[PDB]
This record gives structure tokens, C-alpha cells and sequence, in this order.
């Protein structure tokens, strides 16, 4: 692949397809008419960000040369945009909405964010103060800034519903998911009598965000703090891509990953599948502006092309993420773990170089293993990992309020509750229906049926003291339909002819005064009954249902698989 | 090797580098008459078969010596064992013991130096790391599974301290214990370093508990009780010197009460071990028998 980048180095049409392999985010570079500059980044969604500094790959320059300067003008054209937003923002009436979305449209996914939680630290550190304000004043501050998010909230909460881009619209989905972190730890704050201010340690635990434009470099303006580890924003460019919900397990691995990062340690996260282990990794490197690279374990795993990897890993400074590194052959578990071994040792002696099978070490790369726990208590690193890595335990996370801020972004404004009944439900219907192996009820599931109740949300309808109350009422039971809309498009289907009974019956527990709807495909049911008696076919209401499921189905995921014994009415 | 005076050559096993420049080296390393030493062989489960067979067949030089190392992993074939002087090591029970080994790895250089508070929090680290690794011997009443504290989390604890105290009052003969930011060291330390392998609820409150007994400003105090019950208070000191000699003057015993359990904990651990010992005296018996 090196050797059809450099041929066809002056041709990049031909190129673009490798850079998803140097380049966190950046996709594809966006050139001039006449194809001989660059003009800026495209990510894998689509968002674009036109650089400050064209780069011409005519003018001379050689491949290596030119990409060596994309990799500049992307990190310079953020850093810069940053400091543009930041003034931006600066200068905006936070209730005016319009001026508002004005400004989140100015700029990249990624620095939206930043200019978020760099403002909330900084006005959140005010409020806390130097040590010296009666308790009282400082949690009016809290109030205030607890309370005008909450705000900006609900706008970005009506917003989500109206018709936009998908790529916009994951924008908004990631903000409301950052801002309720904001809200959400102010609220802790508020929950605090004796606070000691900008230091009390109920604030310094979290990650907050400072940028201090009275230094020289760009790059080195924002400085990112957790507890007393301290960071300086990569700026890779990370597109859109996705955003966890910072829920309390995650800010709890934030912290220990940080402190690992802070004491030239590994990271090593470990609990069972579907905790969020390799995500939050990811999560963190994106937080930092890191270059995240994850490695499948649990596949044929090219020993040869890790040696390679560790390489570049070790020169660019770049984040290598094992994911199931035990679910590895004896043999490359060695392998691989003795090269993790040397260079995790060179990192804690902070040496600027690497004996590799001499390199340069770049003090910011750093070594990431996930796996499911040991023998009761024990880790499952290798012995010479041991005492070189921090591990992190990630047993249960928490879906009540992953599944709740994932709502919230999709628009429903009863997502506090719908979250408390759709979390006790998949744990339900896990335990009491068969346990037919392609039932899954994992959080990644769960999350499945909450983004399509928000695309089933966005082709829907709404409908004294005693007024309000009705009127909630009424809105409540619309959003609860809505999911039930989603629980029987994506769910039911799957499950075989016994389960189906359970599962109404159970969905009725959480869903009293509500029911399923029956499909409204007038259309094809007449045309499936048309064909239906030329085929001889006995068209049975529980057959035509199947059908509008696949029908259905399709109209979703590119990929279906019919599934039944034998003479079960698939093929027909 | 080195005491004793002869060509010495080290290796560590895992690699595929590892396996070839070994078996040449130490065959070498026979007529020649040296010293070979491969470590942590149990990672080649598959390769020892090999070791054995050929280390067997191969007659060396009265002065060799082929000192391998492992750890009781059921990889090493009995073999290997069999023809071998075979030599065990195990973490001896008491915290006196247990501050012995951890002191090793705190050199008065590092911990003489100023405020002089810096070592008083040193031997808390210490008793604190003592505490919870004895506990673990008392499983499920000390902890509900085996975390394995490490050596290397006592470092880390250490350089965290070291930070606070720098920050705190770098360059100072002394530090004001209540101007600390205790909550903040108790939760890297717990949270952070000693904690994150925890994965149960009790098991963190279990540990917190210890680290907010130890890591506050009252623990500075003179005369402040680690063991009560038996009138075992902190020492006064500032030197690596004055804590070592309070360590020496410990009994070798010590007695649940000191892990802050009951007594009669060690009533069930003697228990396990008669049943584990006369649980093995009947097999060796029994086959005898069959
Ligand atoms: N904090 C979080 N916010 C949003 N989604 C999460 C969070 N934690 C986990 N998830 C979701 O749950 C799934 C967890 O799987 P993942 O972490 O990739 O596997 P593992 O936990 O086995 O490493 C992910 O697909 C992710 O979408
Ligand atoms: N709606 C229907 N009414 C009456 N008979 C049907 C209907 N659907 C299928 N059949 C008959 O039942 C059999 C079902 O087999 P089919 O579903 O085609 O295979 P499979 O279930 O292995 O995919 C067919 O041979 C067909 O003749
Ligand atoms: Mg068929």
C-alpha cells in the first residue's frame, strides 16, 4: 500500500482510500479545480475543514514531504480555528438560539465541543472562586451556570427534532451529550457545602479544559487537566466520529487511565464483553486530540505487522489500543507482550529512544490492553505486564444513564424516565424468554432501539394546575408510543413464535396505559394478498405480518438474515 | 553470580529470538564451565519439552551451573523438575515481615530528605500496604477476592506523595499536615494505583476505609494508634534509620486484630490448613492403596 501511495503520489484521487490509515479522522483532502493543492480535510461522515495554509503538491514537493505538511496545516488550521471559536463564542448571546446555532456551524464537530468544556471549566472555576466566598454566593454561580445550560439544553432539545443533516445532526447529538456532563457535575458541586473553591478537589477530580492564549505555540494553548495529570491537546483532526456519555464508571476510568498516562504506565482496562472497555479508551484519546489505533485480538493477528505498527506508535506518538488481548494465541501473546515490554520500560525511564528488535520514543504514545477479569481477583496481563500497567475494573456500566443522555439527544423530553423502564426491561427479557443464541440484549442493543426510536420520532406527531397535567400526560404517553414503535420494529422480529406472548406481556408491565400498534402497510398487504392467490399461497394474518417485518427490516440495515427451521415459510 | 566470582549470562524467555540464542549460550556455556540463568521458562510451555530432554543428555564441567526460574506454573514438566534442585519461595507471613520487604525499596535517600514529614508519610504508606496484602491471607473475611497489590503500587503511591509534598512545601524543613490535600492523595492512591483491580463495592469501601484511617491530618498527631488493642502506636521519627528500628522491635507474629478483624480469623485460616493437610496426607495414601 506505501509502495501504490508513492507511485501514485502526484495522482491523489488514487490515494485518499489509505489515508482512513495514517489519519485518525481525516479521510480524504479536498483539492483545488485543477487537483494540484490541497484546500482543506474531509472527515468519513463528511464534515470538511478548509486549511489556513493551501498546500501545493506541484509547486515540488515528494510524497512524504507534502503529507508531512497536511499533517501540520490539520493540527496549525484546528488550533488556530480553536482560538476563532473560542472569540467567537465569546461574544454571543447564549439565549439567542439563532446567533448561537450560528456560531456551532462556524466550526468543526470536534472544536464545538472544546469551546464548550474550556468556557464551563473556566466560568465553573470563578463561581468555586480563590477560597474566600461564603457558601451561599458560590452555589448561586452554580445555580446560574447549572441552570443556563439547562437552557441551552432545551433549544439543542427542539433542534435534534427539526429536519437536518446527518452529519449536523450528530453534532447536536454530541453536544447534548457534553452539556449534560456539564450540568450534571455542577449539580454534584451543588450537592457540596464546604467547598475550598477553584482547588476543592470535588472539581480538580474531573477533567477540566484551559486555554491560555498569553503562550507562544497554538498547539500548546489548551492544556487539558484531570486530578493533577496534565495534557496538551493533540489535535488530530477526529471528524465527527463518536462521543460516550460520560457516565460516573467512565469519568472513574478517566481517572485512572490519566493517572497511568501521568506515571508512564500502561492502561488496562478488564470486566466482562460489552462494558465499554475499548470505547472508553477511545473516548479518552479523542478527549486528548489523540491518534487512537485499536487492534482486534480475537482474529489471525499479523505479528509481522505489529512490529511495524509499534514503529509508528512509537514515532508519532500515536495511542495502541489492544482489544481481548488475552483471546490470543500463547505464543503472539508473548510475542507482542514483550515488545510492550520494552517500550512501556523505555517510557517509565522517559528515555527518547526505543531498543526495538535504536528509535525515537515520543513521550506522549502510550499502550492500552483490554480483557475480561482473572481468576478471582487476579489479572489476566502477562506476568512482565504486570507491574507495568494500571489496571481499571469496568464491570457494570451505567446503561440507566447511557440509555437516558442517548434519548435526551434524540430528541424525547421524558428521557429520565423512559431510561429507568427500557433498562429493567431488556434485563427482563434476557432472563425470563428462551435463550435462543442470537437474542442480544447488550447495551449496544439497547442503544440500536434508541436511535431508531429517534428517526421514528422524527416521523411522528404530538398531540390551572390540572391543565399542565393532562397536557404532560398526553406528551408522556406520545413519546412512550414511540418506543414501543421501536421496540416492536427492532426486537420482536427476532424473537421466536413462545417469546412473542412473553414479551408483549412483560412490555405491558412497563408500559401500562399503552399497547402495540398494528403495521399500516395497506398498500403492500393488498399487493402481498394479490400475489399471495396466484401463488395458491393461504394468506394467514401471522404470515402477511412476517413479511411487512422483512419489508420493514430492510428498510434499514443493508444486511438481513431470515432465520427458522426448516419449511418455516422463509423462501416463500 | 555476582558474589561468587564466574562468567554469568541472564535471559528472559517469551520471545522467538529467546528460544535460539538460549540453546546455544547455555549448551556452550557447559564444557566452558559457566553460569546460565533463563527466566520465567514457564512461558514456553511448548519449549521445555525440549530443555528437559537435551539438558538431560547433555554431561557438563563439574564447575557449571544452569540456575533456571520459574514461578508453580503446571507447564513445567516434572522432568525438568525431577532433575533439578528444586527451591521454593513464598511471601512470609507478619506485617513486620511485610514492612521488612517493603523498606527495601525506600532507600533513606529518598526518604530522609526534607520536610522531615516526608518520611512519616512513607512508613504510612508502608503499614497501610502491609495491612492489605495481610488481609489477603484471610480471603473472603480480609478481602472477597485476591487483589493483587503489587510492589509497583507502592512506588507509584510513593511518587504521588513525593508530588503533594513538593507542591505543598518544596524546599522546606516541614509541611503543614492539615494544608494537604488528603482527600485528593487518598483517592489516587485508592481509586487510581491500589483500587482500580477492585471490581466489587465493599471491597473499594473495605480499602477506603483503611486509606482514610492512615492518610489524614490527625495521623500525624503524636502517639496515633495503628493497633490499639495491643498498645502499638506510629513511631516518632524523621529518619529511615529511627522507622526501621521501631519495624525490628515488632513481634514476627502478628494477629488478625492488627488487620482490624477479629481474632478468631485465624481460627478459620488454621482450619483450612488442617483440612488441606489432611486432605493431602489421604491421597498420598491412598494411591499407596489402589
Ligand atoms: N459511556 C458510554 N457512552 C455511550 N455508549 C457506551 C458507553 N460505554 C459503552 N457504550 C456502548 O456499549 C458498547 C460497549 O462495547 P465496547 O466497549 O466496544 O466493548 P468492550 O466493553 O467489550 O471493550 C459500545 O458499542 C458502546 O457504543
Ligand atoms: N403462506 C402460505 N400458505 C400456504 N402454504 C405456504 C405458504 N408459504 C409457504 N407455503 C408452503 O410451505 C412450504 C414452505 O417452505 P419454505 O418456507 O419455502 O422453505 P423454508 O421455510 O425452508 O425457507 C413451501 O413448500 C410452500 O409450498
Ligand atoms: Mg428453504
Amino acid at each position: 500500500d506505501l509502495l501504490e501511495i508513492i507511485g501514485n503520489s502526484k495522482d491523489i484521487i488514487k490515494i485518499q482510500k489509505h489515508f482512513r490509515k495514517m489519519f485518525a479522522g481525516l479521510a480524504n483532502l479536498t483539492l483545488d479545480d485543477e487537483k494540484t493543492t490541497i484546500i482543506g480535510m474531509s472527515s468519513a461522515e463528511g464534515e470538511t475543514v478548509t486549511f489556513k495554509k493551501p498546500i501545493s503538491i506541484a509547486n515540488g514537493p515528494k510524497i512524504h514531504e507534502w503529507l508531512t505538511m497536511v499533517e501540520s496545516e490539520m493540527k496549525s488550521t484546528l488550533a488556530t480555528l480553536l482560538s476563532e471559536s473560542l472569540q467567537h463564542f465569546n461574544q454571543v448571546d447564549v439565549n439567542d438560539h439563532s446567533k448561537y446555532s450560528e456560531w456551532v456551524d462556524n466550526y468543526p464537530t470536534q472544536l464545538v465541543l472544546l469551546t464548550s468544556q474550556i468556557v464551563w471549566s473556566t466560568q465553573v472555576d470563578q463561581a468555586l472562586g480563590g477560597g474566600t466566598l461564603q457558601q451561599s454566593k458560590i452555589q448561586e454561580q452554580l445555580q446560574s451556570i447549572e441552570q443556563t445550560t439547562q437552557m441551552i439544553l432545551n433549544n439543542l432539545a427542539d433542534s435534534v427534532l427539526q429536519d437536518l443533516s446527518a452529519q449536523k445532526r450528530k453534532k447536536f447529538e454530541h453536544l447534548i451529550t457534553e452539556l449534560v456532563h456539564q450540568r450534571d457535575v455542577v449539580r454534584q458541586l451543588q450537592k457540596c457545602k464546604n467547598l475550598t473553591g477553584n482547588k476543592d478537589f470535588d472539581w480538580l477530580y474531573h477533567m477540566r479544559y484551559y486555554y491560555d492564549a498569553t503562550q507562544e505555540n497554538v498547539l500548546h494553548k489548551l492544556v487539558i487537566h484531570m486530578a493533577n495529570a496534565t495534557f496538551y491537546y493533540g489535535f488530530e483532526y477526529l471528524g465527527i466520529g463518536e462521543r460516550l456519555v460520560q457516565t460516573p464508571l467512565t469519568d472513574r476510568c478517566y481517572l485512572t487511565l490519566t493517572q497511568a498516562l501521568e506515571s508512564r504506565m500502561g492502561g488496562n482496562p478488564f470486566g466482562p464483553a460489552g462494558t465499554g472497555k475499548t470505547e472508553t479508551v477511545k473516548a479518552l484519546g479523542s478527549q486528548l486530540g489523540r491518534f487512537v489505533l485499536v487492534f482486534c485480538c480475537d482474529e489471525g493477528f499479523d505479528l509481522q505487522a505489529m512490529s511495524r505498527i509499534f514503529v509508528g506508535l512509537c514515532q508519532c506518538g500515536a495511542w495502541g489500543c489492544f482489544d481481548e488481548f488475552n483471546r490470543l494465541e500463547e505464543r503472539i501473546l508473548s510475542a507482542v507482550s514483550q515488545q510492550i515490554q520494552t517500550i512501556q520500560v523505555a517510557l517509565k525511564e522517559n528515555s527518547k529512544e526505543v531498543e526495538l528488535l535504536n528509535i525515537s520514543l515520543h513521550q506522549d504514545m502510550g499502550i492500552f490492553v483490554t480483557m475480561n477479569p482473572g481468576y478471582a481477583g487476579r489479572s489476566n496481563l502477562p506476568d512482565n505486564l504486570k507491574k507495568l500497567f494500571r489496571s481499571m475494573a469496568m464491570i457494570k456500566p451505567d446503561r440507566e444513564m447511557i440509555a437516558q443522555v442517548m434519548l435526551y439527544s434524540q430528541g424525547f423530553k421524558t428521557a429520565e424516565v423512559l431510561a429507568g423502564k427500557i433498562v429493567p426491561l431488556f434485563k427482563l427479557c434476557q432472563e425470563q424468554l428462551s435463550a435462543q443464541s442470537h437474542y442480544d440484549f447488550g447495551l449496544r442493543a439497547l442503544k440500536s432501539v434508541l436511535v431508531s426510536a429517534g428517526g421514528i420520532k422524527r416521523k411522528c406527531q404530538p398531540p390551572d394546575a390540572e391543565s399542565k397535567t393532562k397536557a404532560d400526560q398526553i406528551y408522556c404517553q406520545y413519546e412512550i408510543g414511540v418506543l414501543l414503535n421501536s421496540i416492536n420494529d427492532t426486537m420482536i422480529p427476532k424473537l421466536v413464535a413462545d417469546d412473542i406472548p412473553l414479551i408483549q406481556s412483560l412490555l405491558l408491565d412497563v408500559f401500562p396505559g399503552s399497547q402495540l400498534q398494528p403495521i399500516q402497510m395497506d398498500q403492500l398487504r393488498k399487493k402481498i394478498q394479490e400475489i399471495a392467490k396466484q401463488r395458491h399461497l393461504v394468506t394467514k394474518q401471522e404470515w402477511v405480518e412476517k413479511i411487512l417485518q422483512l419489508h420493514q427490516i430492510l428498510n434499514i440495515n443493508h444486511g438481513v438474515m431470515m432465520v427458522g427451521p426448516s419449511g418455516g415459510g422463509k423462501t416463500t | 553470580a555476582l558474589q561468587l566470582h564466574k562468567q554469568y549470562k541472564s535471559f528472559a524467555i517469551g520471545s522467538p529470538e529467546g528460544f535460539e540464542l538460549a540453546e546455544k549460550s547455555i549448551y556452550a556455556a557447559a564444557k566452558s564451565g559457566t553460569w546460565v540463568l533463563l527466566k520465567n521458562i514457564h512461558l514456553a510451555p511448548q519449549w521445555l519439552v525440549q530443555l528437559e530432554k537435551k539438558l538431560h543428555s547433555l554431561s557438563p564441567h563439574p564447575s557449571f551451573r544452569l540456575f533456571m526460574t520459574s514461578e508453580i506454573h503446571p507447564a513445567l514438566p516434572a522432568n525438568l523438575l525431577r532433575m533439578s534442585n528444586v527451591f521454593s519461595y513464598e511471601n512470609p507471613p507478619g506485617v513486620k515481615a511485610n514492612l521488612l520487604h517493603t523498606f527495601i525499596g525506600i532507600p533513606a535517600t529518598r526518604m530522609d530528605k526534607q520536610p522531615a514529614e516526608r518520611s512519616r508519610i512513607y512508613f504510612l504508606l508502608a503499614w497501610f500496604h502491609a495491612i492489605i496484602q495481610e488481609r489477603l491471607r484471610y480471603i473472603p473475611l480480609g478481602w472477597t477476592k485476591f487483589f493483587e497489590f503489587n510492589d509497583a503500587d507502592l512506588r507509584g503511591a510513593l511518587d504521588s506523595i513525593d508530588y503533594w509534598v513538593d507542591l505543598y512545601s518544596k524546599g522546606r524543613s516541614n509541611i503543614d499536615p492539615d494544608k494537604i490535600p488528603w482527600i485528593a492523595v487518598r483517592t489516587i492512591l485508592g481509586s487510581t494505583i491500589y483500587g482500580g483491580r477492585i471490581d466489587n463495592e465493599f471491597d473499594m469501601r473495605l480499602l477506603y476505609s483503611f486509606l482514610e484511617q492512615l492518610f489524614t491530618p490527625s495521623a500525624f498527631n503524636p502517639d496515633f494508634p495503628l493497633v490499639p488493642s495491643i498498645g502499638l502506636s506510629v513511631p516518632e521519627g524523621t529518619t529511615r534509620a529511627h522507622f526501621m528500628k521501631w519495624i525490628e522491635a515488632l513481634p514476627e507474629i502478628s494477629t488478625p486484630i492488627w488487620l482490624g478483624l477479629p481474632e478468631n480469623a485465624e481460627s478459620l485460616l488454621l482450619s483450612n490448613k488442617a483440612r488441606k493437610m489432611i486432605n493431602d496426607l489421604q491421597k498420598m495414601q491412598s494411591s499407596e492403596e489402589d
